[PDB]
């Protein structure tokens, strides 16, 4: 029912008790939650709905929540069952649950776990303790073609039965069709075949309470659990994979981005794990090292995503990875694997324990449902703000700075209706004159000042006039790694223009001003990730609430503009605020570029040159 | 590599008249 | 003699801009922008006016996101 | 969008030589027609749109061709003096020909690092008639076949 204002009507099914200050929670029927953040039994109210609902926003006090089938499961095999759910939950309503909600949580709740799959042997079963589901999935079309064939081609016969190893992903999808979700839960201490390793934890290694929290969230009653954990960047997300892989001991795979996201995991691995550096191997074109006695093997998607011919050494090392059975497997930037070919990877590689970490989960084309299931549930999200709050990662200080158009690139702007219009607002005069002092202020306060342009040409341009090292396409790696260094070493050069490349080609330095010119165009997950892995935590400002700085250049009446708001959608999901800063104190003074409107036009004509 | 070549002297020659009908776009603008 | 009286718009230099090409391109169909006046300001027939304030009205729609 | 009242000298013209009410005129007195429009194609151009008219041999055409090859004359004469006018931007010394040395002017005044050689091999490649430059009929020809216009 609907008001007619347009407000859901949930007042009717929902009895309120007197009990409302006391309990801070909101249930409404739709399946959302809503929680004050103000009340005294936040931190318990926080972690129950952690522990079984999906956050959704986290402004300043009222949070919400959704409840889904999946955030069941995974509070399920956490090990929580439904009357435990359902008393906390009416502990904390504000009004009494709605007996649909409560329906809802029983149906899922009753069904979880109950179908097993087991990769023993190279092979894989499915096998339960209800024969009558496994006998009655059997009338399942999709479930007869995933299920393995014999020599002749007959069906294979709590007894399990063999599964084709192309067709998981099938099963995968279909069970939930099936309403029968699989269990992705290891025998982390009854292992047999694969052996531990001597790889331990180094006394360097310090977990903060939320890394400690999520680890042993996922080590549900000490059996290790596939499924997908959420840090902000260097919030220690690769010493909490690196903590997870000496946990486990077994057998460990990693998967990176780039290269050097490998050479990072390799590093953090020897900086925080006992693993002699004759078990790590990094399974890339350049540094190729023998796969045999390698306990950890870090690779990239694409080494194994190659379905056209590799080298002659590269297959052998491939046919020793798929032979090797393996007890971990972890996967890092998670919102790139709903891809069609780093999907196939999933099915390619045969293990136990897949485990993965990524700064966000927003994919643009909507494939996050399916990652469900890819990999697993969402274990954990740690919450912005209060990781903000503690210190742990720098408190930003973010802003949308608006530039007016110069007349002449508004009308051409106008003029043009295809998907040319780019070059032009990103090209705008006053952006460029508001980039500049921005750069000379920051600089003038001695800060790191990295510069984003996804548009190749913009970069150069801007790059070139403002006279400072850029990186894109090419990056030759030595000269990239050059201007890394300088940035970081050298205080005469504070100011690098990077590409879309900064997004994970490489490694960014620890920064504090980060001004974003260009976007892709709505990568609403993208140019946030990209905000989060720029600016780190630095000491000396921890207790003032700005010390990190971020500017976003947007043009104003083009159709940036429409691409910002529905961009920062996401960081406004975690309550970061953008103040819109229409016009800059203090460029009246000093001299900048563009001031007078002869070099604009000339300008205009370079950029009109590019059609 | 004839073809490349010989299509790489029609861009050239591409360029330079979008660049002068763009110039003089600019200046009946403004003159 | 040959003196209009009709509806004046004063805007900035980018809606200036805006209602030029409005003018030129035939948008609006009709060349209902007969003439401007000032570097700010134009001169309209005030039977197109409303319609062209409606062809704004989108414009500064387009530049924004819905919620 | 096209035209507006251009099209109507067209129809004049076709119903000049459809004076029967036919529908259709004679592809002969093509020339003519054109030449009721302003147009004056040589022998060679009235003879290939012969060919590409009257494909068939039915030896005439209809209204909505007949516009349609008119709008493409009038879309082609405007190019040709678009075309003229840079070639005049160019050879702004009215030596006839886009020489070298109109070329290098050019390339200097739009600021480009259009290396000589590769000036002199443009000129090449838009030479036919091996003149050692590019004439009037050359720059059209090549820019007949440009990438874009
Ligand atoms: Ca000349
Ligand atoms: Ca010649």
């Amino acid at each position: 029912k609907v008001d007619e204002y347009g407000a859901k009507d949930y007042r009717l099914q929902m009895p309120l008790k007197d009990d409302h200050t006391s309990r801070p929670l909101w249930v409404a029927p739709d399946g959302h939650i809503f929680l004050e953040a103000f009340s005294p039994v936040y931190k318990y109210a926080q972690d129950f709905l952690v522990a079984i609902a999906e956050p959704v926003c986290r402004p300043t006090h009222v949070h919400e929540y959704k409840l889904t089938a999946y955030s069941l499961y995974a509070a399920v095999s956490v090990g929580l069952q439904t009357s435990d759910i359902t008393e906390y939950l009416r502990k904390l309503s504000k009004t009494g649950v709605p007996d649909g909600i409560m329906q809802f949580i029983k149906l899922c709740t009753v069904s979880y776990g109950k179908v097993k799959l087991v990769l023993k042997h190279n092979r894989y079963f499915v096998e339960s303790c209800h024969p009558d589901v496994i006998q009655h999935l059997l009338q399942d079309p999709v479930i007869r073609e995933c299920r393995l064939r014999n020599s002749e081609g007959e069906a294979t016969e709590t007894v399990s039965f063999e599964v084709k190893q192309e067709m998981i992903e099938e099963l995968q999808k279909r069970c939930i069709h099936l309403e029968y979700p699989l269990l992705a839960e290891y025998d982390f201490r009854n292992d047999s075949v694969n052996p531990d390793i001597n790889i331990d934890l180094k006394p360097t290694a310090v977990l903060r309470p939320y890394q400690e929290k999520s680890l042993r969230k996922m080590f549900g009653n000490g059996r290790a659990r596939s499924g997908v954990i959420v840090l902000p960047c260097g919030a220690g997300k690769s010493l909490v994979g690196v903590t997870a892989a000496c946990t486990v001991r077994k057998r460990c795979l990693v998967l990176g981005n780039s290269a050097v996201s490998v050479e990072q995991w390799k590093a953090q691995f020897k900086m925080w794990s006992t693993i002699d550096d004759s078990q790590i191997c990094r399974f890339t074109s350049d540094a190729k090292d023998k796969p045999i006695g390698c306990s950890v093997a870090i690779s990239t998607y694409s080494m194994l995503g190659h379905t056209t011919k590799r080298s002659w050494e590269a297959e052998r090392v491939m046919e020793w990875l798929k032979t090797q059975e393996w007890g971990l497997m972890i996967l890092d930037e998670v919102h790139t694997i709903p891809a069609k070919m780093f999907r196939r990877v999933l099915t390619i590689v045969q293990a136990h324990c897949k485990l993965g970490l990524t700064a966000t989960l927003v994919r643009e084309d909507d494939k996050i449902v399916d990652l469900n299931f890819l990999i697993g549930p969402k274990l954990y999200e740690a919450n912005w703000m209060e990781l903000q709050n503690n210190g742990y990662i720098a408190k930003v200080q973010c802003a949308e700075v608006w530039c007016p158009m110069s007349p002449e690139f508004y009308r051409e702007y106008v003029a043009i209706k295809t998907k040319k219009r780019i070059l032009l607002y990103t090209m705008n005069p006053n952006k460029f004159r508001a980039c500049q002092f921005l750069i000379k202020f920051h600089e003038r306060r001695n800060d790191k000042i990295i510069v984003f342009a996804d548009n190749v040409f913009a970069l150069k341009e801007y790059a070139i006039r403002l006279n400072k090292p850029y990186i894109y396409g090419p990056t030759s790696q030595g000269e990239r790694m050059q201007i890394l260094q300088n940035f970081k070493h050298n205080p005469k050069i504070n100011t690098i223009f990077i590409s879309k490349v900064g997004d994970t080609s490489f490694d960014l330095p620890e920064a504090n001003v980060l001004i974003q010119i260009s976007s892709h165009g709505g990568s609403r997950r993208q140019e946030a990730q990209r905000l989060g892995r720029v600016l780190r935590a630095k000491k000396g400002m921890v207790a003032e609430e700005y010390n990190a700085f971020f500017y976003s250049l947007v043009s104003q009446d083009t159709q940036e503009m429409a691409y910002s708001t529905k961009r920062q959608r996401f960081l406004v999901d975690q309550g970061y605020s953008f103040k819109v800063i229409t016009k800059l104190a203090g460029m009246e003074e000093e001299d900048l570029a563009f001031s007078t409107k002869e070099e604009q036009q000339q300008l205009l004509q370079k950029v009109l040159a590019a059609t | 590599e004839k073809e490349k070549k010989e299509k790489r002297a029609l861009g050239n020659w591409k360029l330079l008249a979008k660049g002068l009908l763009i110039r003089e776009r600019l200046k009946r603008r403004y003159g | 003699v040959n003196v209009l009286k009709g509806v004046l718009i004063e805007c900035d230099p980018a809606m200036k801009q805006f209602l030029l090409y409005l003018d030129e391109s035939n948008a609006l169909g009709k060349k209902f922008i007969i003439q401007d006046i000032d570097d700010t300001h134009v001169f309209v027939i005030a039977e197109l006016v409303n319609v062209l304030q409606e062809r704004v009205g989108e414009l500064m729609d387009q530049n924004a996101f819905s919620l | 969008e096209l035209t507006e009242e251009q099209k109507q000298e067209i129809r004049e013209a076709f119903d000049l030589f459809d004076a029967d009410g036919t529908g259709t005129i004679d592809v002969k007195e093509l020339k003519v027609a054109m030449r009721a429009l302003g147009f004056e194609p040589k022998k060679e151009e009235i003879k290939k749109m012969i060919s590409e008219i009257d494909k068939e041999g039915t030896g005439k055409m209809n209204f909505g061709d007949f516009l349609t090859v008119m709008t493409q004359k009038m879309s082609e004469k405007d190019t040709k003096e678009e075309i003229l006018k840079a070639f005049k931007l160019f050879d702004d010394d009215e030596t006839g020909k886009i020489s070298f040395k109109n070329l290098k002017r050019v390339a200097k005044e739009l600021g480009e690092n259009l290396t000589d050689e590769e000036l002199q091999e443009m000129i090449d490649e838009a030479d036919r008639d091996g003149d050692g430059e590019v004439s009037e009929q050359e720059f059209l020809r090549i820019m007949k076949k440009t990438s874009l216009y």
